[PDB]
Order: structure tokens, then sequence, then C-alpha cells
């Protein structure tokens, strides 16, 4: 049931997510190691994701969610990166997308931070890096990363010490 | 996939050392996210 829409750079909706990612490239604590070493992207394309079946069942959590925190679903916009993407924009988020041994449980993770999600694109740690040169920092081979509508409600505080 | 925190439907992971770090966000239920936009990018070899 997924079609994908091709934006043009030339639309404001193109030049807004690019603008999200580009803006929220930090400095990693491991020096690039499991992202690569980089301080912007070259944006390649960026396709909208139409699935009214996997809309419909996300709306629907919404208003559940919305409704038990009072009229506030609580919703952001957030990355995704995953080896797993083309599963989930053809068949939706479920457990097997969790990160199982996560600082914060076992769910499913979401970040501000663009390369936050860049380090797991190719896995946990990024994995052994691109499937074709084995690199964490390649230049050359095509990423993908999802920005995605997440509904929070009621959301647990939780301070880290990273 | 553990539950969420009783009376609470995420977690909101917030670093405290790193002040230029930005929040990392948690869900227990696949239909709370939306997969709008797929973007493709090459990362950038600085000058
Ligand atoms: O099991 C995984 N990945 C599950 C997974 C997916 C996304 C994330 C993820 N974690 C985050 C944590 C904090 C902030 C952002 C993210 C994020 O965007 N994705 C974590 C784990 O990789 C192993 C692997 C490696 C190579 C091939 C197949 C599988
Ligand atoms: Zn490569």
């Amino acid at each position: 049931g997924t079609i994908l829409i091709d934006l043009s750079p030339d639309d404001k909706e193109f030049q807004s997510v690019e603008e999200e990612m580009q803006s929220t490239v930090r400095e990693h604590r491991d020096g690039g190691h499991a992202g690569g070493i980089f301080n912007r992207y070259n944006i390649l394309k960026i396709q909208k994701v139409c699935n009214k079946k996997l809309w419909e069942r996300y709306t629907h959590r919404r208003k559940e969610v919305s409704e038990e925190n009072h009229n506030h679903a609580n919703e952001r916009m957030l990355f995704h990166g995953s080896p797993f993407v083309n599963a989930i924009i053809h068949k939706g988020f479920d457990e097997r997308h969790a990160y199982i041994g996560g600082m914060f449980g076992a769910g499913i993770y979401f970040a501000e931070n663009s390369s936050k999600s860049n380090q797991y694109v190719y896995g946990i740690g990024g994995g052994t890096g691109c499937p074709v040169h084995k690199d964490r920092s390649c230049y050359i081979c095509h990423r993908q990363l999802l920005f995605c509508r997440v509904t929070l409600g009621k959301s647990f505080l939780q301070f880290s010490a990273m | 996939m553990a539950h969420s925190p009783p009376g609470h439907h995420s977690v909101t992971g917030r670093p405290s050392v790193n002040g230029l770090a930005l929040a990392e966000y948690v869900i227990y239920r696949g239909e709370q996210a939306y997969p709008e936009y797929l973007i493709t990018y090459q990362i950038m070899r600085p000058e």
C-alpha cells in the first residue's frame, strides 16, 4: 500500500526538511567512529511516504493518547536511522524495530540530532559500515534516514549522563 | 518491547553533560510513529 512521492528541491517542504537535517548536525563523543566524519550532508532525494492504512493506525493511536493526556498529543518531527528503513516504510514500526539494549529501555528510538540517527543507519554502533566498502565513514555510498511524525503524549523525563 | 513508565506514553532522554547534545525519545508502541519522509543522502568529507 505504500507510495513514495519525490519532492522538488525548489519546493519549500524539501528545503525545510533539508534545513532540519543540516542544522542538527553535531560532534559526537566517538569522534565519528560509528557514523563517520562530516559537518554536512549532500542531500540526494527527499520523498513523502503515503500509506492510508499506516496513517489511520497512527491517527487512531494519536487520538487515544491525546485524550489520555487531556487533549494534547505532544506530537513532534524527529529522525530515525535504521538498517530496516525499507521494511519500515512498507510495514510501519513494530517491536522488531526496537533497540533492545538502549539506555532508556527496550523501545523505538528517535532523535533531534540528525547525526545521532546517522550513527544507526548501518546498525548499532554503525555495524561494519556500508555494505560495499565496509566503511562506517563512507563518502560514496547512499544512506537513508526517516524524518517521522511521533506522538509522545505524557513523556517521562529521564536525564542521561551523555 | 517494554511498556512505557506507568502513567506515561513515552520517554524523553535528555543529555545532562553535553550541553550541545539534543534529546532522544522512546516509544513502546509502533503505532505512535508515522514515517513521513524518506531522505536519501551522502555524508560529505570536510575540506
Ligand atoms: O538491530 C539493529 N538495529 C535496531 C535499531 C534501529 C534503530 C536504532 C536507533 N537508535 C537510536 C538511539 C538514539 C537516538 C536515535 C536512534 C535512532 O535514530 N535509531 C537502534 C537500534 O541493528 C543490527 C543490525 C546490523 C546490520 C544489519 C541488520 C541488523
Ligand atoms: Zn561505501
